[PDB]
């Protein structure tokens, strides 16, 4: 059975624990001896498996965290729907979504930063944004401010819901561990009344406001003009219109007539020639199918009644060909450790945003996204670095689960006791192929550099030279160029247009995704990905692995997760620790996803994005030379690094200055970091017992006595200011070059 | 309010307080005085 | 024969004496007296 | 005290790993270290992974101290048995290492001698000019 | 007793408790034709010398090598060539 | 191969010992403290340089005292 | 005074590791660590040192002058000075494609060159030392200072 | 011009680090308190704290304000 089993009351709702700081721990609650003090309690706050050891004080803890976490999301959308009624240009951008930017932020007059106001058109002065806000307003068919009004104070109203529900569910009346630890009624409300009921409600919203607003405005109407989505929904007539198969209603649902459903629920695959996106009745079709199979695959596990699945069940009942003995315990580990249900969950959600980038370049969903290439750029590359960070932190998770949350005697497993046994081959192949397709990709590029500097372009690695072509992934492509005529005939289009055809679906003077070709380069460029990509996973997976013990220190496990080292010895444990390993992750993450979003907007601005002329030939914004200099890393440096960054100088003035500016000092905090990374605590807090004493002869000594920091928090520090530094830099780049040329 | 006034004296709370104050004073001044570059007022 | 002694000494300062003054002092780093 | 005479006695139950004894005992000293445990129960091993120790005696060998004095450590602290480990080398000669007492290095046993003592302050100690171009440094004075 | 149940310590059977067994070590006998054999362990036996193989090694690579190099004509590698074009003026008339 | 000499600023706390994870230290008999105890090192050969035995001596700088000094198999960490 | 390859320090010949290597490159000229070190030796070996840094500089520049008298263009450069390149030294890269050495085939020269961007050429006409083989002199005589 | 220059700027830092470098060397393994005691260089050794605190707001001062005019003129 799954009862309710919740507590009355389990903490007091009182400002006296605001009062005195660091409450929640034992060495934190007693007052600041140092300033080491500070930066220890903001690094314990959110360690609630370090506060209260029970799984129920911490489950109620991070139930209520997620709830702020909410209010959180639900008032930044709030903010963002706000911001797109009251400051921003969405009716001129509906009127004409292909020559006015997409704006929704204005800046306020006062130092001269007014200028920041471009003219990003529409009679309207702003910042010029990238989020796709917009395009998901038209997927939406809103048409009015009053409509981005409402649904902002409506956010704000669900702000105000989780915040309060996490007051109430952490401090009045909060779940026990019975409560969580139940996950069969978890999974299965998640999946179909979540995800199920989620897309099912989504599709009834596109099916009834969505398509009829969007085939109007395709149409040709402007945006006052057209009715109402209530006016569909109650004006029979108006919606039959628009699509007669409403004129029968569901009987065509309920007496399994789905075929007549065919005019606004197809499958008609490809992009929509008129806007660039998906058809968005494919996409009612979409979400429909998809609240079947989550409603169908929500009732698989057992709650409270007789059918169902245990996971417990199917996982001490799952043997097989390879260590099938196994699965047995993992129920245990999962239903009582948050941090692998951290890293298992941070790791399928970051692959999923990764997923989410690569689908969204390829397959625009929303109408006039495509040629929006700053919208474009901003979300592949956001939802990279987003995907990245959230498998480093899967990392990170596995890690603290490894250290902490770990008992052989109690909660043991067949499975990972056979990964930390054969550890060392795992890590060992793992450098292995790690040094191969370093070698076998970056060697190729250093070899394509030294041939076409010593002039023998004849030797390099490229299509007029030695050919290292991507056979697989072309035959990928020939197969589903020709997928929707033999293998999926219910398809008159293919999925995308990536594979091949004589398909070009341009808009207006833009081209919104030909079909990309797969040359020398890219094959070069995927091993880089894989490479960064499988060193990431050696530097990770070594700090899971051997965040217990080594040959080196066996009982790192009682030295912590979050540690620097263990001294100078057996030669120096300088980065021995877990926490160490995901540090090191974080750059080589930071490596991985900024070549590939380097791979990406060389890419698409090479081989994709451009202008399409009125005689039917495309001129790309670089100009296809992707396939002939980003086979050199002097062609990385030249033609797209030097090459793509002239519009970030030449910034200063329009608009785009602020990127100009966030591209130096970006520039800057990533040096700034090289402080931190490359240095250590013993010179600064000499250098800052020196000060100490300039201090002291001044009457001006602090009473919380200046430290430097700690070890891990420089490296933290750190690997924290050159992520920022790094990767804004990059998003000063991206945006200020695809703002200023497409 | 006791307790809250103990949380408002806390050093962040208190610094962006007091940072906020003093970044709407010296915004206001420059939209008062905008583009001052000499003090010729003696 | 001017324009051909480059041809001698870059192999043999480049290739040969690396060879040479590698394996000599790999044979000095194994040394054991 | 006398040493304990390391026998061959039994091992835990282990399905084996990749953190054993690979050169470092073919040619060095390797470690073997042994415990009594009242009741057979489940540990995890200093060299990755978990085995299962037997009742009565059991009989680990490992390859440096630092895992055998972490196991005894782990050993002394969770399960509160007795551990006292060995060195091997490759010829023989079984050194009795961890105790060297009977009991354990945190009592002071008297008969045990001071070895490494300076009886001075530690910023009493001479500057490197003092015991320049000899052999002796700052803290051997 | 290294062959009792679960003993790997015998300790003067101190081989197989460190773990110097042969993984693959065959001690099977000479597979190859023993006239052929004959003819690789005349025709091989001046290389044995090792300190004379080291010596003849250096002496003879590094021969080739700057022989090789030397009489190579301008068609194997294009440096002994020459510039084969008209050497063009530098910047700012030469300079 | 280190060298791991300690002063006579020593408490008796016998934490530099428990600290230990080769053994190179041990407590004992001596009359320079309340608590007539010294933290002798006799298996200096054993240490590896961690430097725990100093990372909690509870002095006003240090009693026990690593100095890094020849390293040798024991001394850097080597199970191989 | 030691037994494997830092015979100048026997706490490194008797270190297993590949740690020796390094630090017995490293530590060779900090002579006032050895071992069996006398303030006598040191100071010898200090002076002996300073003997061999000035034959290497010698050697250094009776290089740069044998290689600007042998494959550069000086007895050119004393003509038309500020209209015609340095040549620092000929290069024999064997890896070179033929463009890089129509290339790099500059100063009016027989082959591919290197353009002295040291001064070498401006300092060593200012001084004197016209002809190339004034420079032959010059490298046959910082050989002997070397020797 | 620019190569000479360059050339002996960095080597003049390296030399200038090295002079430093080889001072430190000398504080540590050369220098001998008791027989300069109270000297012009033991000395140095009393008000240290000094000398590194007014270095540290000499360049303290230097970045801040190089740093804030270039960033506002940026
Ligand atoms: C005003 C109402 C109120 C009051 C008086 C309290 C009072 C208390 N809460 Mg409760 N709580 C509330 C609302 C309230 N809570 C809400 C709305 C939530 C849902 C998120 C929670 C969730 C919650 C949890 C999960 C826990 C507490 C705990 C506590 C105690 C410690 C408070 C403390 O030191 O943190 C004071 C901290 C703050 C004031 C920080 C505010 C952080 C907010 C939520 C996020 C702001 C982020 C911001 C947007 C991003 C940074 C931007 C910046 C860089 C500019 C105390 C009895 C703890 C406890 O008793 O356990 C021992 C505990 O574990 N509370
Ligand atoms: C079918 C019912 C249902 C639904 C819709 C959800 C939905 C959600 N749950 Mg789950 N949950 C359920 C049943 C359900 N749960 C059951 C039965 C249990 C017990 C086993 C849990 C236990 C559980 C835990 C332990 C946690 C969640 C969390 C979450 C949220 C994840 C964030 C997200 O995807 O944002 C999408 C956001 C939205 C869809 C907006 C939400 C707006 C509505 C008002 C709330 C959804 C309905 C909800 C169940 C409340 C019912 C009414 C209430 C008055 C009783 C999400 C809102 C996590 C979370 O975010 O913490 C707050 C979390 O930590 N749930
Ligand atoms: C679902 C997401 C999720 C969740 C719930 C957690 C939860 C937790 N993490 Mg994990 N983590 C995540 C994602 C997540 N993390 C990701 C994506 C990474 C990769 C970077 C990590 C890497 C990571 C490490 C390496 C560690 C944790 C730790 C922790 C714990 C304590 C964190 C804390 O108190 O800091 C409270 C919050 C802060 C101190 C603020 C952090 C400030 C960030 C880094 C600056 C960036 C802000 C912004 C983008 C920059 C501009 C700012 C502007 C003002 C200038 C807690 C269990 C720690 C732990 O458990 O150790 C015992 C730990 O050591 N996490
Ligand atoms: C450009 C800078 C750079 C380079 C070249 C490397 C190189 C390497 N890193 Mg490092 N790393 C760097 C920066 C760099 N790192 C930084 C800034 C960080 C900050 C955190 C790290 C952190 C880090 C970690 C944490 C890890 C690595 C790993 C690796 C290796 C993986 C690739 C490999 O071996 O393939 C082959 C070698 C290369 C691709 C390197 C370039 C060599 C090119 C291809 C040509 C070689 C020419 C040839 C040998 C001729 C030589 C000349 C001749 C005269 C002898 C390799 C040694 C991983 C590792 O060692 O395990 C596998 C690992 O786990 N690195
Ligand atoms: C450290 C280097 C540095 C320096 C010297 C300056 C200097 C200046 N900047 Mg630049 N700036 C810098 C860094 C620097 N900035 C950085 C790092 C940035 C990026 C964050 C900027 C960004 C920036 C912008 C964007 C702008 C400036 C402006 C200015 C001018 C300020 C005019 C103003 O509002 O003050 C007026 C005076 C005050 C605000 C002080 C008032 C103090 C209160 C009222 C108390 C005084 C009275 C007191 C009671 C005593 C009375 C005496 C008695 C009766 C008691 C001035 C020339 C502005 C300007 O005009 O451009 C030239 C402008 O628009 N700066
Ligand atoms: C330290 C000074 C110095 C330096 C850096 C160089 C540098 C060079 N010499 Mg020169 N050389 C020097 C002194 C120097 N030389 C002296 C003193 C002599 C007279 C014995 C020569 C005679 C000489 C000849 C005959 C040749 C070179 C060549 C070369 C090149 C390849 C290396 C081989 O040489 C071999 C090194 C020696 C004979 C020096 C032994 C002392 C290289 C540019 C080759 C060349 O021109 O390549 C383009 C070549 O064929 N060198
Ligand atoms: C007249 C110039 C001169 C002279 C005679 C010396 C001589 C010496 N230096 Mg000094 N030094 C110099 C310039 C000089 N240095 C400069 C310019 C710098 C700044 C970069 C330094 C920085 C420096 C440091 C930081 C240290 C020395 C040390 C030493 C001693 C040992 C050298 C060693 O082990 O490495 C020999 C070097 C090699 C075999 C090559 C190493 C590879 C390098 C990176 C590139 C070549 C020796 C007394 C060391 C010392 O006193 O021992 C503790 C020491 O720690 N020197
Ligand atoms: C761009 C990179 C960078 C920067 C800015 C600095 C800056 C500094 N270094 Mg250097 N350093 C660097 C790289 C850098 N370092 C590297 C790569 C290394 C090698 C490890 C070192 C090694 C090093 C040593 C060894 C020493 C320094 C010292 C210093 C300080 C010198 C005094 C000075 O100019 O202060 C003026 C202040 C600045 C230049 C700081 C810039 C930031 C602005 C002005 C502050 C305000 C920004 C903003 C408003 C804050 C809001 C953000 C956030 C709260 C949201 C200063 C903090 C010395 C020191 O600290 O003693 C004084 C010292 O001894 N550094
Ligand atoms: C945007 C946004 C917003 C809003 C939103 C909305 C407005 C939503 C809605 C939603 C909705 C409005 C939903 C609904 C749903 C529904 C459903 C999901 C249904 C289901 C059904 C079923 C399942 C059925 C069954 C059956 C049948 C079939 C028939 C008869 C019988 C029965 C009943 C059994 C806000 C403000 C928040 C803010 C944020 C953002
Ligand atoms: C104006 C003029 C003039 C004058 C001038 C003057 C007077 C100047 C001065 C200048 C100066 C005044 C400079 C200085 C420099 C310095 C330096 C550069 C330093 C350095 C230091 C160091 C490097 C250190 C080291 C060490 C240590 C650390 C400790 C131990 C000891 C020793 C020392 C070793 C006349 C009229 C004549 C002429 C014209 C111009
Ligand atoms: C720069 C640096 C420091 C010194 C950095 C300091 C001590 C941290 C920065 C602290 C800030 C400047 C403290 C001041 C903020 C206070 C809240 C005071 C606010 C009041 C006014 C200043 C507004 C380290 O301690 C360190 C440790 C280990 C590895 C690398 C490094 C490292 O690179």
């Amino acid at each position: 059975e799954v009862k309710i089993l919740v507590d009355r009351d389990p903490i007091k709702t009182s400002f006296e624990e605001w009062a005195k700081p660091g409450h929640f721990s034992r060495t934190i609650a007693k007052g600041p001896d140092t300033t080491t003090w500070i930066w220890n309690l903001h690094a314990d706050a959110h360690d609630f498996d370090s506060h209260t050891s029970d799984l129920e004080e911490i489950s109620r803890k991070v139930f209520s965290a997620h709830f702020g976490q909410l209010s959180i999301i639900f008032l930044w959308l709030s903010g963002m729907y706000f911001h797109g009624a009251r400051f921003s240009n969405y009716e001129a951008w509906l009127s004409d979504p292909t020559h006015i930017g997409p704006s929704a932020q204005v800046v306020w007059p006062i130092v001269g930063q007014e200028i920041l106001n471009g003219d990003v058109g529409g009679g309207f002065r702003g910042i010029q944004i990238t989020s796709g806000f917009f395009q998901i307003w038209r997927a939406s068919g809103i048409t009015s401010e009053l409509q981005l009004y409402c649904t902002a104070i409506g956010a704000l109203v669900f702000a105000a819901l989780m915040l309060f529900a996490g007051w109430f569910h952490y401090h009045k009346a909060a779940p026990k561990l019975a409560w969580f630890q139940d996950v069969e009624s978890m999974l299965n409300h998640h999946l179909a009344g979540l995800l199920g009921l989620g897309s099912l409600s989504w599709a009834g919203h596109q099916v009834h406001v969505s398509l009829p607003i969007n085939q109007f405005l395709n149409a040709g109407v402007d945006p006052k003009e057209i009715p109402l989505p209530h006016e569909f929904i109650l004006n029979r007539d108006l919606l039959a219109q628009l699509y007669p198969s409403f004129a029968e209603g569901a009987t065509p649902f309920f007496t399994l007539n789905w075929s007549k459903y065919s005019e606004f629920l197809t499958f008609r695959g490809g992009l929509d020639p008129v806007t660039g996106g998906l058809w968005l009745t494919d996409i009612a079709h979409h979400h429909l199918a998809i609240a079947i199979l989550f409603l169908i695959a929500g009732h698989m596990y057992r709650t409270n009644w007789g059918i169902g699945h245990g996971i417990k069940d199917i996982l001490e009942a799952h043997k097989g060909p390879f260590t099938g003995q196994g699965h047995k315990g993992l129920y245990e580990i999962l239903t009582t450790s948050w941090h692998a249900q951290l890293s298992l969950n941070l790791a399928m959600l970051g692959s999923l945003t990764i997923i989410v980038a690569h689908h969204m370049y390829s397959m625009p969903p929303y109408p006039y996204l495509a040629t929006d290439y700053a919208t474009q750029l901003s979300l592949f590359t956001h939802h990279m670095w987003i995907g990245g960070f959230l498998i480093v932190g899967a990392a990170a998770h596995a890690a603290i689960f490894m250290v902490r949350d770990y008992d052989p005697t109690n909660r043991y497993n067949d499975l990972l006791d056979r990964v930390l046994r054969h550890r060392d081959a795992i890590i060992s192949h793992l450098n292995w192929v790690c040094i191969f397709l370093g070698f076998h990709s970056f060697g190729l590029y250093i070899h394509n550099d030294t041939m076409s500097a010593l002039g023998r372009p004849q030797d390099m690695f490229s299509d007029t030279a030695i050919q290292l072509q991507p056979v697989f992934a072309q035959w990928i492509q020939n197969t589903h160029a020709l997928a929707p005529g033999v293998t999926a005939p219910g398809e008159t289009a293919s999925t995308s247009l990536t594979w091949g055809g004589g398909e070009l679906v341009a808009v207006g003077g833009k081209v919104a995704l030909l079909p990309i070709p797969l040359g020398t380069a890219d094959f070069l460029v995927h091993h880089i990905h894989a490479f960064t990509i499988h060193v990431t996973v050696l530097i990770l997976l070594k700090g899971v692995l051997f965040a217990r013990s080594s040959r080196l220190i066996p009982d790192k496990a009682n030295l912590g997760f979050r540690f620097p080292c263990d001294g100078p010895g057996r030669g120096g444990t300088c980065q021995v620790s877990a926490w160490d390993h995901v540090f090191l992750g974080l750059f080589w993450m930071y490596n991985a996803i900024s070549v590939v979003i380097f791979h990406f907007s060389w890419k698409m601005q090479s081989d994709v994005w451009g202008s399409i002329s009125d005689q039917g030939v495309v001129t790309h914004i670089t100009g296809g030379n992707f396939a002939q200099s980003s086979i050199t890393i002097n062609g990385w440096l030249r033609d797209f690094l030097w090459a793509q960054a002239s519009q970030v100088i030449q910034s200063y003035g329009s608009s785009l200055s602020a990127y100009g500016l966030f591209f130096l000092g970006a520039h800057f905090v990533w040096a700034f970091s090289l402080m931190f990374l490359f240095s250590g605590r013993g010179y600064w807090q000499e250098l800052i017992e020196s000060i100490v004493w300039a201090h002291n002869k001044l009457k001006v000594a602090p009473a919380t006595q200046p430290r430097a920091l700690s070890i891990i928090q420089g490296r933290a520090v750190g690997v924290t200011h050159y992520l920022l530094g790094g990767i804004a830099t990059t998003w000063a780049f991206f945006l200020a070059r695809i703002i200023a040329v497409g | 309010m006791r307790d809250l006034k103990t949380y408002l004296s806390v050093a962040p709370v208190l610094s962006t307080l007091w940072f906020g104050s003093l970044a709407g004073l010296l915004i206001e001044i420059n939209r008062l005085f905008p583009d001052a570059l000499t003090f010729p007022f003696f | 024969t001017f324009n051909n002694l480059p041809s001698i000494f870059v192999p043999l300062v480049g290739l040969v004496f690396p060879a040479i003054a590698m394996a000599s002092l790999f044979l000095h780093i194994q040394k054991n007296k | 005290t006398p040493p304990q005479l390391d026998p061959n006695t039994p091992s835990p139950i282990f399905a084996g790993s990749t953190g054993g004894l690979l050169r470092k005992a073919q040619v060095e000293e390797f470690y073997v270290i042994t415990w009594n445990s009242p009741k057979e129960q489940i540990f995890e091993m200093p060299t990755g992974g978990a085995a299962i120790m037997r009742e009565g005696p059991n009989l680990l060998k490992l390859a440096r101290k630092e895992q055998c004095l972490a196991l005894g450590t782990r050993l002394r602290s969770k399960y509160k048995i007795t551990y006292q480990f060995y060195r091997v080398f490759p010829n023989g000669e079984v050194q009795y290492l961890h105790p060297k007492d009977g009991v354990y290095p945190e009592k002071a046993n008297p008969g045990r001698e001071g070895v490494g003592l300076n009886m001075r302050s530690i910023g009493k100690n001479v500057s490197p000019i003092e015991v320049k171009f000899t052999g002796k440094q700052s803290y051997d004075l | 007793k290294y062959g009792d149940k679960s003993v790997y310590f015998d300790l003067e059977d101190l081989g197989n408790t460190t773990g110097q067994w042969d993984v693959y070590g065959s001690d099977a006998p000479s597979p190859y034709n023993p006239l052929q054999s004959k003819f690789f362990e005349t025709f091989a036996a001046p290389f044995t010398k090792r300190g004379l193989l080291l010596k003849f090694l250096i002496l003879g690579g590094g021969s080739l090598l700057t022989y090789v190099s030397a009489n190579s004509t301008g068609d194997v590698l294009p440096i002994k060539r020459g510039p084969q074009e008209p050497p063009k003026l530098g910047p700012r008339g030469k300079l | 191969s280190h060298s791991v000499k300690i002063y006579d600023t020593c408490i008796g706390c016998t934490q530099c010992v428990r600290a230990c994870p080769t053994d190179v230290l041990e407590m004992i008999p001596w009359d320079g403290c309340k608590a007539k105890q010294i933290a002798s090192a006799p298996r200096t050969e054993d240490c590896v340089g961690c430097k725990r035995c100093e990372s909690a001596c509870p002095t006003d700088f240090l009693s026990v005292r690593v100095y890094l000094w020849h390293e040798t198999t024991r001394s850097m960490g080597l199970a191989y | 005074m030691a037994l494997r390859f830092p015979r100048f320090s026997q706490g490194l010949a008797q270190d297993p590791t590949t740690r020796r290597i390094w630090f017995g490159i490293a530590t060779a000229h900090d002579f006032e660590s050895h071992d069996d070190i006398t303030e006598e030796r040191l100071y010898q070996n200090i002076f002996a040192s300073h003997f061999g840094q000035l034959a290497i500089i010698f050697l250094w520049t009776s290089g740069n002058l044998f290689h600007v008298a042998w494959q550069g263009n000086f007895e050119t450069w004393v003509q038309d000075p500020l209209h015609v390149r340095p040549i620092a030294h000929a290069i024999w890269d064997p890896h070179f494609g033929q463009p890089a050495v129509e290339a790099f085939t500059r100063g009016g020269a027989l082959g591919p060159v290197n353009i002295a961007y040291s001064g070498v050429y401006q300092w060593w006409y200012t001084i004197g030392l016209r002809t190339n083989e004034d420079l032959y002199t010059g490298a046959l005589f910082l050989l002997f200072l070397s020797a | 011009q620019a190569a000479l220059y360059t050339h002996h700027q960095y080597i003049a830092g390296f030399i200038m680090t090295g002079a430093f470098a080889h001072g430190a060397i000398f504080f540590i393994r050369d220098y001998n308190p008791e027989q300069n005691e109270d000297n012009v260089l033991a000395r140095m050794l009393d008000h240290k704290e000094a000398i590194i605190s007014h270095l540290s707001w000499a360049s303290l001062f230097l970045g801040f304000h190089t740093l804030g005019l270039y960033v506002h003129n940026d």
